[PDB]
RNA sequence: UUUGCUCCACACAAUAUAGAUGGAUACGAAUAAGGCGUCCUUGUGGCGUCGCUGAACCAUAGCAGGCUAGCAACGGUGCACUUGGCGGAAAGGCCUUGGGUGCUUGCUGGCGAAUUGCAAUGUCAUUUUGCGUGGGGAUAAAUCAUUUGUAUACGACUUAGAUGUACAACGGGGUAUUGUAAGCAGUAGAGUAGCCUUGGUUACGAUCUGCUGAGAUUAAGCCUUUGUUGUCUGAUUUGU
RNA sequence: GUGAACAGCCUCUAGUUGAUAGAAUAAUGUAGAUAAGGGAAGUCGGCAAAAUAGAUCCGUAACUUCGGGAUAAGGAUUGGC
């Protein structure tokens, strides 16, 4: 916990998130999620 | 344990030679073969087929192939002094590809 | 652990001593103010008293302190026990209870001491350690080696490893990169060269199209794993 | 073989595989490279580096001792079938 008390207005702003991101990290990831993956690209010959 | 035994394994070598010296990445395919099939078998006494070596340096000292698919075979070995009785034996066994292919015991050779 | 370790008591050995030789004997505050005693109307009160240094107080007599007999009084003091409490600033001490036991120089006696030769510290303290005798108690780790990469020049650091939600090597899946593999096929192909049933057929042909966002690669410091295979007691050292 | 070429690069015959090695992959180096946007503001100074580059076609100024300057400058094209 911080040692004081801040009130700077960038302290005590209620923030809302309105996306959180979950493409990969590992590349430059362009799906948020498999299943958009998948909508994205119909179907692949292995499955899907 | 100490026993004879022959098993076929796939090594990677691909992973176990990235970022190596072009000009090392041969030996170093001999060294990790080596270090492969001590860690598998417990031998410190592995010998590598010339076949195998042939293998290794196919497509010159660069050009190593990512998965080689070896057959290892623990032996006995008894001579002048004892210096690890058992011994590991390394050949090649030539498939067509060295992928998707599982630890196996040989059972017959 | 070639009978180890530790704690208590005892004996024997060493080991030294920044230096015992009756007692470090506890308010706090002020100082152009206080301490103590006492009293009341409890205060920044009244009265008395003291200091002018600890030159005090306590202790202090006994073969380095022996052995005995009494008197007086239920005191003092050492000791091992024992009761309860308080003390954390570094408490490790302070107080307290009951019984036992020793001494008592509070007072009065009896015996002893010599020759250390006229002095010689004339040895009486406490500091560690070791060993032996009894008794009580406990029954691990660390390092190397292997391993990890949140680390790293080397040391160092961070991890894992004796049968498992274990670890490893592969394999599977996810993620990602590239950009559509080999092979086969085509009434694709600019055209070209032959043949004859002259509208087809054979040959060459960069390339194009389909199977095919396919194929390849993917931890090496990516993620995940109901699969396969295997591994799991080597070395050195550490004791109050 | 490529190519104008005894260039560079690859190969045949012949020869050699000899330079102390092994393990890691810190700093700082030596050698080789790349870099957003700017583009010499760096520096004594564009030092270093980069850019240009072959061939074919077009086009080529001042000046000139008329010989040059000249590959001036400046452009376009290049594979395979
Ligand atoms: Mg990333
Ligand atoms: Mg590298
Ligand atoms: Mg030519
Ligand atoms: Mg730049
Ligand atoms: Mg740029
Ligand atoms: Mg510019
Ligand atoms: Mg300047
Ligand atoms: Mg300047
Ligand atoms: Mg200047
Ligand atoms: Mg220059
Ligand atoms: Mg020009
Ligand atoms: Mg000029």
């Amino acid at each position: 916990k911080s040692l004081y008390t801040n009130t700077s207005r960038k302290a005590l702003e209620e923030v809302s998130l309105k996306w959180i991101d979950t493409a990969s990290k590992f590349g430059k990831g362009r799906f948020q999620t498999p299943a958009e993956k998948h909508a994205f690209m119909g179907t692949l010959k292995k499955d899907l | 344990l100490k026993d004879v035994v022959t098993r076929e394994y796939t090594i990677n070598l691909h992973k176990r030679l990235h970022g190596v010296s072009f000009k090392k990445r041969a030996p170093r395919a001999v060294k990790e073969i080596k270090k492969f099939a001590k860690l598998h078998m417990g031998t410190d006494d592995v010998r590598l087929a010339p076949e195998l070596n042939q293998a290794i340096w196919k497509r010159g000292v660069k050009g190593v192939e990512y998965r080689l698919r070896l057959r290892i075979s623990r032996k006995r070995n008894e001579e002048e002094d004892a210096k690890n009785p058992l011994f590991s034996y390394v050949e090649p066994v030539l498939v067509a590809s060295a992928k998707g292919l599982q630890t196996v015991v040989v059972e017959e050779d």
